[PDB]
């Protein structure tokens, strides 16, 4: 039972259009032009709005202008400089004298339901537990964070077979012993229990975080329009093939978060509302497949 | 400064002298959307692989 | 050494894992991030994240 | 149980764009231009602000100017020359008439 598996990934910027058979040299010699800014540094543009750098204009008025530009930046910097609403995305029902491009697929107004959690249960053998263990990050072990509820996302099972290792010694008649190495087939099984972590109520901002980013190896991540994690994201492989990216830091998350919620499978329940009495999509967010 | 940059800048300045705050702040927002929030003063012409 | 550190130091603090405790305040009575410094990742260790409270003063 | 482990790290500045198969020679012969300051030494610029090096200007005023420039350096040298705050980083809530 032979099985090769080869990968390869060049990622060049920027020289001559790369191609596999290229030498490590003809790359270099062909760098004459095809240069690219590999590193850059500058200043905030408000710094460049000064009466000397500007032509004949009233002194204090350029101070006014610099302050206005800087405040506009500030606005655009912290949040999306919102006077009234997100405007350019779906220009239909928006106040569009400003500029704002938050997001479009919003269907719910639910709260900051952070956390990531699951359960990797073994059915037979010991193979799949070692790699399907997508343990919680917010606690360092299998738990939810305080103020959150580890409500069961989805249970699932798999059946895979690995020819295990077997190097065992066997005595013949207690005088001599032989080592009969004979690797044996075994169908191991693990029951993958995902437990979506959702906040119970109002979160304290000291230990309540927002996140975002989900995709498989086959399904594209429309969050980032790629098949990887955006910058500042650990891809938490909570699911069979999902790598749920984490906005573990505020830094660029504040403007690239998309404050999600949670939802079980269509057969399983749901964490939020539209005392267990409800079982259907938690609020809105019509069937946007993941 | 470039030509277009000075144009946008003195345009916002004419808006502020013309007291029209709303159009002025919107023009500044357009400026920041159109010219970025920083000006570069150093790059390193190179390549990587 | 002081030499270039005085201007390139970023006067950090300390913080255990998210499951372990923390050295500073926000007599063992507290166990949570020591002050502010929201979850600025540095390294993960088998599930728990290890961060700090890195101040960036003068 | 066989296990090779190879490393390699050239770090050149500055000649012809390096590449592994290059000889230790064609590097050299190709150094005609592509020279780089490998070592440098100079003086503090306040030293260069002197009435002789400057064109027609008032004598004691250039002393004033040299002292001012030197003090500005001093400020920027010890700490980040702070009158009121860190300014250019996140220009939102900072006093930004300084640097
Ligand atoms: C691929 O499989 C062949 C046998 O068909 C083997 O000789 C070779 O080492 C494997 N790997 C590569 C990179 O060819
Ligand atoms: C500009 O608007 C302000 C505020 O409404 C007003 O006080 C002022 O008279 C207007 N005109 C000028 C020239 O400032
Ligand atoms: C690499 O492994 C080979 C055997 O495949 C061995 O002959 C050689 O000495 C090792 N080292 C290098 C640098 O090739």
């Amino acid at each position: 039972y032979l099985s090769n598996r080869t990968n390869s990934r060049v990622q060049s910027f920027g020289g001559v259009p790369f191609y596999p058979g290229i030498t490590l040299e003809t790359w270099q010699k062909g760098i004459t032009n095809h240069l690219v800014a590999i590193d850059r540094a500058g200043l905030p543009l408000h710094f460049f709005i000064k009466p000397d750098k500007l032509p004949g204009l009233p002194g204090p008025l350029v101070k006014k202008l610099s302050k206005t530009v800087e405040t506009a930046v500030r606005h655009y910097y912290t949040f999306n400089t919102h006077p009234g609403c997100t405007n350019v995305d779906s220009p239909n029902f928006n106040f569009q004298a400003n500029m704002d491009d938050d997001s479009c697929d919003a269907k719910v107004t639910n709260f900051t339901f952070g956390g990531v959690y699951q359960e990797c249960t073994e059915l037979s053998g010991d193979v799949l537990c070692q790699n399907l263990e997508q343990k919680n990050l917010l606690t360092g072990d299998f738990s939810c964070p305080p103020g959150y509820s580890p409500v069961h996302l989805l249970s699932q099972t798999h059946e895979e077979g690995y020819s295990r290792l077997e190097c065992k010694k066997k005595c013949t008649l207690k005088i001599f012993c032989k080592t009969v190495c004979e690797d044996v087939f075994r169908v191991a099984k693990a029951e993958f229990r995902a437990y979506w972590c959702v906040a119970a109520g109002q979160v304290p901002d000291n230990s309540g975080l927002l996140f975002g980013g989900v995709f498989t190896d086959k399904t594209i991540n429309p969050m980032t329009n790629a098949q990887s994690c955006p910058a500042g994201y650990i891809p938490l492989n909570l699911f069979e093939s999902l790598k749920v990216c984490v906005s573990l830091d505020y830094e660029l998350g504040f403007k690239f978060s998309v404050p999600f919620g949670g939802f079980f499978s269509c057969i399983m329940g749901n964490p939020l509302v539209n005392a267990p009495s409800l079982k259907k999509c938690p609020g809105g967010f019509s069937q946007h497949l993941a | 400064l470039s030509l277009g940059f000075t144009k946008a800048l003195m345009d916002i300045c004419d808006q502020l002298e013309k007291n029209q705050t709303k159009m002025a702040t919107y023009l500044a927002e357009l400026l920041i959307l159109n010219y970025g929030t920083h000006v570069i003063t150093s790059v390193d012409a190179g390549a990587a692989l | 050494d002081y030499e270039l550190g005085f201007k390139f130091s970023v006067p950090f603090g300390g913080f255990f894992s998210c499951i372990m405790g923390n050295p500073l305040v926000n007599a063992p009575s507290l166990k949570k991030c020591p002050g502010g410094f929201s979850q600025h990742l540095a390294v993960i260790s088998d599930g728990c994240q290890v961060s700090y409270c890195v101040k960036a003063g003068i």
